[PDB]
């Protein structure tokens, strides 16, 4: 009790009330300047990169292949005949294409019409502020096939033909190259638009591959890929409302009550891959409709 | 051609060289015979 | 104690029985010159070294598993375990797996292998320098072989040797007595009462035990001389095997022990509470169940120094090296650190003080002063060799002397040769011998009937030889001892030849040449002698030394002599440095009170201005008693005051004089003085050579036995052993002592330094919901890196230059972890040290794209495995690998600052007083230390594999520089700090930082 409180000196918990005082006032003005010179020499470190322009890009290259929904454990399953098993998946999607919704691309002073089909890269010039706010390439919703959100509110998932939409990570300053036909011989039949990121899914093993049905290939013009008229990205600063090109796919006629991996994968020059990264240009997702 | 990619094997060969360089000067130094 | 007097009274046969021939025949030893060494070498052989069969050892190769798995050594196996059982597991279940907890589990294994090997070196080389100092100066025995007395190791005494022991001398094993000259042993050790029992060759009783012809081994010999024949050496002697069965020692609470332990406990319990508490945190905030015991193992393995035994180790060896090689060996290692306390040190001033090498100086007879020894120019003195009362001087000088010189050695000069007696009688010899003549041939004329020895009853020399003059008196008697003794037995003064009855005045003028001699720092003797008349002695009268048959008074003064004793070198300069060091010096001397006075103010003990009680007395000319005692600082305290002296007058004298001088203190009076200075609270080291001084020696903080002069009692009874018997050597051996203290601070202040950058980044990853800036992996690196080489490089830290400028440490104010350490360690250095990995984690991370604003919250996703779309703050879009591959070079930057902040740490941490400019980076260990973490750094983040196998990756090289600030600010505040404590003693700074 006496290490606790004793009187005759006022000591509490072992020191007087000057000494508290003192040692309080002396880490408040040290950790004061402390923290001071910690946020100086942040603000001296802001003060060397850019607004629109990231000092490091080697990290995010090549770009990743993403999906959407993003599933956990990335398997797509759920009960066709319940239209409760798959309602995360639906939430999800609608979630990610609302913000591609027909009444979302109203305003001309940011997004601008562009080629129906797959045309060259749309340059709109360089990284300031010289030339402001910055264009935005349309994407209709109706250039996906049978999921869109705009006839079939469930996007297939109601009878068994479920749709997983297709998604190229955004990277400032990237120009996607297709490659070229002289060295096609290695992926599989494809649509060959010059200015088409070309994808394509298959299986994995030799069952998957057998039991997963008929692909759908649904895009812009048709194309199973990305159009390379929306790239380059200029960022978030310069392009704030910038939609990025999508793509699904149509798993119809699946293996109903058997799960099966499949794996879609991006070609191109720009387009690398990875044994440890199994996003890093291609996905892959294991559907079961387990009806 | 490809300016996403930084030379790391220079950086890693520099930073090696370094730490050979360290290594044998802290040897010398903790087996020094002349050092004292 | 149930292992004494009736189980080993019956554990005896032995030979006291046989007579010298029967012995002889036995033994087979020349008892007139003991036996060839080629016999004894044999013998050694034979039988084994004598000495005792000590406990066994551990084996060389079983501290390697005791360390590699010991405590925390455990804990990391655990972990190992732990990743290897889930690495089966991974293998078990789904198909194409990955190594992550392979890896894991080799990082933890080797991490358990170097710090186990580390911990093994450092104790291998604290067993190689304990086992250097029992055999530094091992026990001497002296043995006689090939007619030649020489002293050997004691293990190299065999059965049937004859030794010869004397005075103060360790019986070096079981003996037969074959001669001895009143000789006396010390049976404590073995009977239990510690009376002096006498040792005469004579069979006396049939018990072994007995008898009076045994020497027993482990007892010790008091007084006298004795030769012996060994009967028993090694475990086959009487105490032999009963002392090594029943000695084993204590587990005396060091308070190098008292304080490190305590220590160790409190931390290991604050790290343990850290890991549970961050092990349930991991758990809540999802993190997979294997990775939340290896983060809490991780924590506890980083949070405790597992270093600090080893730190203590080292340095206290280290200093114990440096002590031996500075003539100061210690016998235990509480010594160690009780030198470092030294408050008041008791010295001898013959032996420790000065070189005790005498030389006679100046005579007084004919109540003139007379200088003399001519500088070897066959002049001999300053005065006419044939005057009367110099012959009667000279002859009584010769005669009561009993100092011989030794054999072949009257060929050479007489200040070279070597001699056989006390340095008083010595000085006697070379000087008469060097200026009268043979003294051989003066004691052979006037033959010795009877004489008293330098006893410590009688206080005085005596002996009665035979006249062979035609006006001679058939007896003539001569006695010497201390002057005013001297004086007061005698009657009648010689003057230029005829004797006249001792008056006044000659008193008067002996009491002034007194003076005069002692105020210069020389030792004087008084001689008389006289004629005994023949009618009272006839010719074949026989004188009892036992009954006082002649007269002792009514005697006739001769003369005084004294002899010069320089002091040693350096012993100015170490009273200087007591001085200014707090520590109380005090001599105590059983020389007169003149010459201590002047011997003392002549080194420093009484330094100018200070006057004592006698000198403010004789200034202005008024009685002793009159002068107020508090008027003087120092003072002279007689023998005879201090034997009708009370516990409360002698408390009076040492509390209120800083500058003591004991003279005429009998050896015995030495433990009262050691017990009045210790009740003052005070850590006493006090100087002995006699077996009179053993109590002494035991009773103070620190006795230091002198290693030349020193017998093997006071050496057995002495803490420390001074090599070269001179009183710096206890100064030097006490700075030694003050820079332990130091160089463990200082490396438990580094050690601390780093747990809060090793537990702040989860913290705020708990608060702030960021990138998780440092990972278990980077934190073991941390440890093991920093934590490791450069704090045990600080034990190996010079001394300071204020160490023996500042005052002595008490044991209840001065502990070795208080408030202020973990004041600076954790809330000053430590914080700056976690800012500057902060600071180059924000930085690589809004470098890549992550903003740190935008590092808010974004854990959350940023830790989530199937989340492939974390936006950036510019807007782009990452995978999971991609962005883990950032966080982990994050961690490995982080671990990579942590070195670079642990640089200037490890640099302040070399003093705490001074600035780094005036102590330099002497120390190479410390530079090896930083050259190697810098090193290991650079290896585990630029050597390929180590991202797939530590997850440490790459860093560009302006990732290194990002910590260069924070370091030299931690260098800067550490240097204005002690600049201000240097410039404002006692004030706030240091009274609050100073740990
Ligand atoms: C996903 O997108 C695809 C396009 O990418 C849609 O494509 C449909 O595919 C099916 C299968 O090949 C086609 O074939 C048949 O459709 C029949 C019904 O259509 C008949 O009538 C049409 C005219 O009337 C329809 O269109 C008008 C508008 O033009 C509407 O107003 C009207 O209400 C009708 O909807 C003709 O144009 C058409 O050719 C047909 O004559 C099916 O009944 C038919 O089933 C036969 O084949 C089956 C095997 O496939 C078999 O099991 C049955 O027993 C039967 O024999 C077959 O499916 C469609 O023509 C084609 N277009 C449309 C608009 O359906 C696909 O519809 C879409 N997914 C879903 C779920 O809608
Ligand atoms: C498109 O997808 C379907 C899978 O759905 C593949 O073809 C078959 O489709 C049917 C309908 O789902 C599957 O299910 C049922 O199989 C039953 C088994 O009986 C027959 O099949 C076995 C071999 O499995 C034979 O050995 C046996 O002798 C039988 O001939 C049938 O009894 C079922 O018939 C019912 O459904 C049909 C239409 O659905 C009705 O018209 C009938 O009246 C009846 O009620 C039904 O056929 C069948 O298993 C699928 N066959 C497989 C998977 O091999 C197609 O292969 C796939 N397209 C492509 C290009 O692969
Ligand atoms: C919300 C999470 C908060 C987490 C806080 C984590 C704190 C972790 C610190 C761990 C290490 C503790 C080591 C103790 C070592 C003691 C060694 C020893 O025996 O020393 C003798 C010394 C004593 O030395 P002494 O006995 O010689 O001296 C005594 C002096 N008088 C007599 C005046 C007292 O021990 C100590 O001084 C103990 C100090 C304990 C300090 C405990 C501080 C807790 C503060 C936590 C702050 C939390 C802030 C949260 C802010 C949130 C903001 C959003
Ligand atoms: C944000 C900018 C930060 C800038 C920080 C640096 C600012 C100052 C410029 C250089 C300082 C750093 C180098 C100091 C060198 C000092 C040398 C010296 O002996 O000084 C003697 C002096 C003492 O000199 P003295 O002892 O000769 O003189 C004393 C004289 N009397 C006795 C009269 C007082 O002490 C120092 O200056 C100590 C400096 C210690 C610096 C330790 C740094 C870490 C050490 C190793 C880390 C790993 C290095 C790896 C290198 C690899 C290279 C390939
Ligand atoms: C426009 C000006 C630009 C200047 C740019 C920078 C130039 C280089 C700056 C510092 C490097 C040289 C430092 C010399 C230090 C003193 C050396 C010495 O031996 O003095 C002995 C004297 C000691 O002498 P003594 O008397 O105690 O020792 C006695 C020796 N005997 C017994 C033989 C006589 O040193 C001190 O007392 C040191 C006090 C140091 C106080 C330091 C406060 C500041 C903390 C760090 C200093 C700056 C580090 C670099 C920062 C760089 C930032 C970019
Ligand atoms: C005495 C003290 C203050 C100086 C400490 C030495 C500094 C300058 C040393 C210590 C470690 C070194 C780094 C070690 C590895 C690399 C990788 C290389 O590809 C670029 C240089 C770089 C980044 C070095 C630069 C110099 C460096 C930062
Ligand atoms: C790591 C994070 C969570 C905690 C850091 C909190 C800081 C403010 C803590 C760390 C160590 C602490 C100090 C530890 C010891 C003492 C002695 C005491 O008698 C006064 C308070 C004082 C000086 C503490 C003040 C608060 C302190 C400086
Ligand atoms: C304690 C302070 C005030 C010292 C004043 C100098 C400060 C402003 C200097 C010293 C070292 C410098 C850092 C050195 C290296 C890097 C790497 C670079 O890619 C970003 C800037 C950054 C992080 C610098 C910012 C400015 C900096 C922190
Ligand atoms: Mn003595
Ligand atoms: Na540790
Ligand atoms: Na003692
Ligand atoms: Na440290
Ligand atoms: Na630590």
């Amino acid at each position: 009790k006496k290490f606790i409180w004793n009187s005759e000196k006022k000591e509490f918990l072992g020191r007087t009330g000057g000494s508290w005082f003192k040692i309080l006032l002396f880490y408040v003005i040290f950790y004061g300047c402390l923290a001071g010179i910690f946020i100086g020499t942040i603000q001296v470190m802001l003060l060397t990169i850019s607004e629109f322009k990231p000092t490091y890009q080697d990290r995010v290259a090549p770009p990743g292949l993403t999906q959407i929904p993003q599933s956990q454990k990335t398997e797509i399953s759920f009960r066709p005949n319940d239209p409760q098993s798959y309602e995360s998946y639906v939430v999800s999607i609608v979630r990610f294409l609302e913000k591609y919704k027909d009444l979302a691309q109203k305003d001309d002073m940011i997004f601008e019409d562009c080629g129906n089909v797959p045309s060259e890269l749309k340059e709109r010039g360089e990284y300031n502020n010289e030339r402001g706010e910055r264009k935005v390439c349309r994407f209709r919703l109706e250039w996906l096939g049978n999921c869109s959100g705009l006839n079939d509110e469930t996007y297939g998932y109601k009878d068994g033909k479920p749709c997983v939409i297709i998604k190229l990570n955004r990277v400032l300053g990237f120009k996607p190259k297709p490659p070229k036909n002289e060295s096609l011989e290695t992926y599989p039949v494809m649509k060959y638009n010059p200015y088409v990121l070309p994808v394509h899914c298959t299986g994995k093993r030799d069952e998957d591959k057998e039991k997963v049905g008929t692909m759908e290939y649904f895009g812009l013009g048709g194309y199973p890929g990305f159009p390379l008229q929306y790239y380059p990205y200029y960022g978030k600063l310069l392009q704030p409302k910038y939609l990025q090109p999508l793509m699904a796919v149509q798993f119809t006629n699946l293996t109903m009550d058997t799960e099966i991996r499949i794996e879609c994968k991006a070609y191109g020059e720009n387009i690398g891959y990875s044994e440890k990264d199994r996003f890093q240009g291609r996905f892959d997702v294991k559907i079961e409709v387990k009806s | 051609v490809d300016p996403f990619y930084y030379d790391y094997e220079t950086v890693r060969n520099g930073g090696l060289i370094f730490a050979a360089l360290a290594f044998i000067v802290g040897l010398i130094i903790i087996l020094s015979k002349r050092l004292r | 104690e149930r292992d004494m007097d009736e189980l080993k009274k019956e554990v005896s046969m032995d030979d006291h029985k046989l007579s010298l021939d029967e012995l002889h025949r036995k033994y087979g030893t020349d008892l007139s010159r003991g036996l060839t060494p080629a016999r004894a070498a044999e013998i050694l052989a034979r039988d084994g070294p004598n000495a005792l069969t000590p406990p066994p050892t551990t084996p060389e190769w079983v501290k390697f598993c005791r360390q590699l798995f010991g405590g925390f050594s455990m804990l990391l196996w655990i972990g190992a375990i732990l990743c290897f059982l889930a690495y089966g597991i991974q293998a078990a279940t789904e198909e194409e797996p990955q190594n992550d907890n392979l890896y894991l589990g080799v990082v933890l294994s080797a991490v358990v292998i170097i710090t186990g090997c580390f911990s093994y070196y450092q104790e291998a080389k604290s067993s190689k320098i304990m086992e250097s100092f029992k055999n530094m100066v091992p026990q001497q025995a002296l043995v006689i072989r090939n007619g030649e007395k020489m002293s050997i190791n004691a293990e190299e005494v065999v059965v049937g040797d004859l030794v010869e022991v004397k005075g103060g001398d360790r019986i070096p094993a079981d003996l037969r007595i074959i001669s001895a000259n009143g000789c006396k042993v010390d049976n404590s050790s073995l009977t239990g009462e510690s009376e002096p029992q006498t040792r005469s060759p004579d069979f006396t009783n049939e018990n072994p035990l007995e008898t009076r012809n045994i020497a027993f081994f482990s007892t010790n010999c008091v007084e006298g001389t004795a030769r012996g024949i060994v009967v028993y050496t090694g475990d086959r002697t009487v105490m032999g095997r009963i002392a090594t069965l029943a000695s084993g020692l204590e587990g005396g609470q060091t308070p190098i022990a008292a304080e490190i332990e305590h220590f160790i406990h409190i931390i290991t319990g604050v790290a343990v509470f850290l890991g549970v508490s961050f092990f349930i945190l991991s758990l809540i905030l999802e993190y997979t169940w294997l990775e939340a015991v290896i983060f809490l193992i991780g924590i506890i393995v980083a949070n405790v120094p597992e270093g600090l035994l080893a730190t203590v180790t080292v340095c206290l060896t280290l200093t114990a090296k440096r002590m031996a090689r500075k003539n100061c060996l210690v016998k235990n290692l509480e010594a160690v650190e009780t030198l470092g306390s030294t408050s008041t040190i008791c010295s001898d001033k013959t032996g420790t003080l000065t070189q005790n090498r005498m030389t006679v100086a100046h005579m007084w007879f004919d109540n003139q002063i007379h200088e003399a020894d001519t500088t070897e120019n066959q002049s001999g003195v300053s005065f006419d060799k044939t005057s009367a009362t110099w012959l009667a001087l000279s002859r009584i000088a010769g005669l009561c002397n009993r100092a011989v010189f030794q054999a072949n050695q009257e060929n050479l000069p007489i200040l070279k040769r070597a001699v056989a007696g006390d340095a008083s009688e010595s000085a006697l010899l070379k000087c008469i011998e060097l200026c009268c003549g043979s003294v051989k041939e003066m004691r052979e004329r006037y033959t010795k009937i009877v004489e008293i020895p330098f006893n410590s009853t009688n206080k005085y020399q005596l002996s009665i030889h035979k006249n062979p003059n035609t006006a001679e008196p058939r007896h003539l008697l001569v006695m010497k001892g201390a002057p005013e003794r001297i004086l007061d037995r005698c009657s009648s003064i010689l003057i230029h030849g005829k004797e006249q009855p001792l008056d006044e005045e000659l008193k008067d003028a002996f009491q002034n040449a007194y003076l005069e001699l002692g105020g210069l720092g020389e030792r004087v003797l008084g001689f008389c002698h006289l004629f005994l008349p023949d009618e009272q002695f006839p010719e074949g009268f026989q004188f009892d030394t036992d009954d006082v048959n002649f007269p002792l008074d009514n005697l006739c003064f001769v003369g005084l002599i004294s002899m010069i004793d320089p002091p040693r070198a350096a012993v100015p300069d170490a009273v200087g440095k007591c001085r200014s060091a707090g520590i109380k010096v005090i001599m105590v001397t059983g020389d007169h009170p003149i010459t201590a006075k002047a011997i003392a103010k002549g080194v420093g003990i009484i330094s100018e201005g200070n006057e004592t009680v006698e000198d403010i007395a004789a200034r202005l000319n008024i009685p002793v008693s009159q002068v107020n005692p508090r008027d003087a600082k120092a003072c002279v305290v007689h023998g005879s005051d201090l034997k009708d002296m009370t516990s409360e007058q002698l408390d009076d004298i040492l509390k209120y004089h800083t500058e003591i001088v004991f003279a005429r203190t009998s050896p015995q009076q030495k433990l009262i003085i050691v017990e009045g200075c210790q009740r003052q609270g005070a850590i006493v080291a006090v100087t002995g050579d006699g077996v009179n001084d053993s109590p002494a020696l035991k009773k103070a903080d620190i006795g230091v036995a002198m290693g030349i002069a020193g017998s093997d009692v006071s050496k057995q009874a002495a803490d420390m052993i001074l090599l070269d018997d001179n009183f710096a050597s206890i100064v030097t051996g006490v700075e030694e002592g003050r820079l332990i203290f130091d160089n463990l601070k200082k490396s438990i202040a580094y050690t601390l330094t780093s747990n809060i950058p090793e537990i702040t980044p989860f913290l705020i990853f708990i608060i702030a919901n960021i990138p998780l800036p440092l990972g278990t992996v980077t934190i073991l690196c941390i440890d093991l890196g920093t934590d490791m080489v450069p704090a045990i490089s600080l034990a190996y830290e010079q001394a300071e230059s204020d160490i023996m400028k500042r005052q002595p440490r008490n044991p209840k104010t001065d502990k070795l972890v208080n408030e202020r350490l973990i004041s600076m360690a954790y809330g000053q250095i430590g914080m700056i040290q976690a800012l500057g990995g902060f600071f180059t984690y924000f930085v690589i991370l809004a470098e890549n794209g992550f903003l740190p604003i935008h590092l808010l919250g974004l854990r959350v996703n940023w830790d989530d495995r199937w989340i492939n779309d974390v936006e950036d703050s510019y807007g782009q879009q990452w995978t999971y690998e991609q962005r883990k591959i950032v966080e982990f070079t994050c961690h490995t930057a982080f671990f990579v600052s942590i070195v670079v902040v642990q640089w200037a740490d490890l640099v302040i941490c070399k003093t705490r007083r001074n600035s780094v400019f005036q102590q330099g980076m002497k120390n190479k260990i410390l530079i090896f230390g930083l050259f190697e973490e810098t090193a290991l750094a650079a290896f585990l983040s630029y050597c390929p594999g180590m991202g797939v196998a530590l997850r440490m990756y790459p860093l560009k090289p302006t990732w290194w520089f990002c910590a260069f600030p924070y370091s030299l600010l931690i260098f800067v505040y550490d240097e204005v700090r002690k600049l201000i404590i240097r410039r404002r003693p006692g004030g706030w700074v240091e009274k609050e930082t100073y740990y």
